[PDB]
């Protein structure tokens, strides 16, 4: 569960991030793919090049979901309701990959943000974004 | 690197014992039953909407036997796993674009068919014998991944 | 989460394992030895070949505990508590094991179960033994 | 695993600017914060109590400096990571009893580090480089366990 402290050190880090959502969430996809090829099985459909129009815009709508949650961090499973409706019973992303795009949305983040991601924040995020894929995959079966 | 001499004996007695079209039909419908996100994957198969369906789905079937099959043969070349799937390694990722991650649910599914089929048979270390194969297959199907 | 069926269909065999629970966990732990050596790891204090009184003492407390959750599936997270401490905070076992012996014990009961063991029940034992996987590491951090 | 030239460049270039000593005691003060259950084999460190003294405690801060160091030093071998990782991969199952999965959580921490302490030049690429040494490293690790 996300503690108090955890759902500070969340709100702080990402309000944090703030205009940059688009291109934070681009970038983690790219490092995503790029580190952790069997990601892009999910993204046939996209031009999957560097800059290209269709991950940036997927970037944005992952952060604006992740902002989602944090601005509804005590109540995610009813905020993301619609989202792991998705997930579950359209895209079928085996859970594994969610902790793919979370490594790569930590990484992302400790080279964006290197003032706010101390050890308890960096802890904190990875308890977060794990909340997030546990509630994006809770009707998967 | 990879299947013990002995643990290869195993294997080979264990599949000597094996009807593969009724396995591979089995444990690909368990595969979709008991990890339904799997489906994504057919959905030109037909009725899908519950475990029976599932199981006596004709395209199920026919295509678990064809899957089993490939497994089957490669059976055949345990030492060289990576050479013997690498042609069906970079179909499923060019042309059928499927996780790899799926290859390692269908091993688990099948040790479980092979257990609940052959009981008290499917002993603890012919069950690991199993283990090492599958893990060896899933990693063969997935290293022509880019 | 657990629908009703799933707690009917895990009652139902979990009811028919019966007497043999005990032994079916020492069988799924040995399972888990030979198919992943890495669980050895935590285990160093053990004799670890076949027939272990160590193991069978312990298989009986896992087989046990999977009963008493059985008996409580509707409040899992409190009668599994106590574990749950144990678990996070001196047995620290990586989260990665549960999946393992999770799969030993699926194994084991297949291996059992010839009638009752159908597609439908796999699915729903699975589920099970992975909430209680979950909420066995609940507290981990 | 399968480093090409240009990656193996990469990652000596970005580890030429590494100070082991800091990044080792940041990545395993990390490790122990950020998956509290590794704590469990350093009992005999002193306080653990809170992020601050776990980054603070010069025994973590030690340890964290040999195994980074021993992780330096095996950069230099890229080519056969096995091989060279063997007799610890040994130490760490007969005598330390170190659950492999350890390994792959110290490989992402040290990503975070690395990403963290360089910014901007870790570059997705250059992340995907070390992807590939980390999860090598701990192959090579586990590769002796039994
Ligand atoms: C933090 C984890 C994740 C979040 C917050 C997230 C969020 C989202 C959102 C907001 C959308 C678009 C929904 C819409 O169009 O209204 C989406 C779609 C999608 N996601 Fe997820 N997702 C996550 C994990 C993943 C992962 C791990 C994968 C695969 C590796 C994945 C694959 C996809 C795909 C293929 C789509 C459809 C994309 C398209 O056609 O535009 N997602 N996700
Ligand atoms: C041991 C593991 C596997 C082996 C050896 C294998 C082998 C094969 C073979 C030989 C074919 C060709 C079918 C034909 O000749 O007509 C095939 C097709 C296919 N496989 Fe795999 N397979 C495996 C696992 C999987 C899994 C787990 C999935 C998805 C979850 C999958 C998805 C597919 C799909 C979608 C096709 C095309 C089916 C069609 O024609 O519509 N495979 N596979
Ligand atoms: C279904 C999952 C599990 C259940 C229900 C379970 C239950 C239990 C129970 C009832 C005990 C005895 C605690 C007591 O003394 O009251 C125990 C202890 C223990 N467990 Fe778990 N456990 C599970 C998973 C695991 C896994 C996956 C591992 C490691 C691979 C593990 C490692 C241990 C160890 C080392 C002990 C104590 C051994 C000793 O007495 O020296 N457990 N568990
Ligand atoms: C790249 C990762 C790692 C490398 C290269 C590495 C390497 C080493 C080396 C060189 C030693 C000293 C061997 C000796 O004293 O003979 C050692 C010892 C040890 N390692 Fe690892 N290690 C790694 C990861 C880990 C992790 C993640 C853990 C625990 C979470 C761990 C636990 C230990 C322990 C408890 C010792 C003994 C320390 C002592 O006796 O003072 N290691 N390792
Ligand atoms: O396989 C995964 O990693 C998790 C996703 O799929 C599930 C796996 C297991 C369960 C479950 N059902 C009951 C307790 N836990 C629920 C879901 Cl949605």
């Amino acid at each position: 569960v996300l503690s108090p402290a955890d759902k500070t050190n969340v709100k702080a880090a990402w309000g944090k991030v703030g205009a940059h959502a688009g291109e934070y969430g681009a970038e983690a996809l790219e490092r995503m793919f790029l580190s952790f090829p069997t990601t892009k099985t999910y993204f046939p459909h996209f031009d999957l090049s560097h800059g290209s129009a269709q991950v940036k815009g997927h970037g944005k709508k992952v952060a604006d979901a992740l902002t989602n949650a944090v601005a509804h961090v005590d109540d995610m499973p009813n905020a993301l309701s619609a989202l792991s409706d998705l997930h579950a019973h359209k895209l079928r992303v085996d859970p594994v990959n969610f902790k793919l795009l979370s490594h790569c949305l930590l990484v992302t983040l400790a080279a964006h943000l290197p003032a706010e991601f101390t050890p308890a924040v960096h802890a904190s995020l990875d308890k977060f974004l794990a909340s997030v894929s546990t509630v994006l995959t809770s009707k998967y079966r | 690197v990879h299947l013990t001499p002995e643990e290869k004996s195993a294997v080979t007695a264990l599949w000597g014992k094996v009807n593969v079209d009724e396995v591979g039909g089995e444990a690909l419908g368990r595969l979709l039953v008991v990890y339904p996100w799997t489906q994504r994957f057919f959905e030109s198969f037909g009725d899908l909407s519950t475990p029976d369906a599932v199981m006596g789905n004709p395209k199920v079937k026919a295509h678990g036997k064809k899957v089993l099959g490939a497994f089957s043969d490669g059976l055949a070349h345990l030492d060289n796993l990576k050479g013997t799937f690498a042609t069906l390694s970079e179909l499923h990722c060019d042309k059928l674009h499927v996780d790899p991650e799926n290859f390692r649910l269908l091993g688990n599914v099948l040790v479980c068919v092979l257990a609940h089929h052959f009981g008290k048979e499917f002993t603890p270390p012919v069950q690991a014998a199993y283990q090492k194969v599958v893990a060896g297959v899933a990693n063969a199907l997935a290293h022509k991944y880019h």
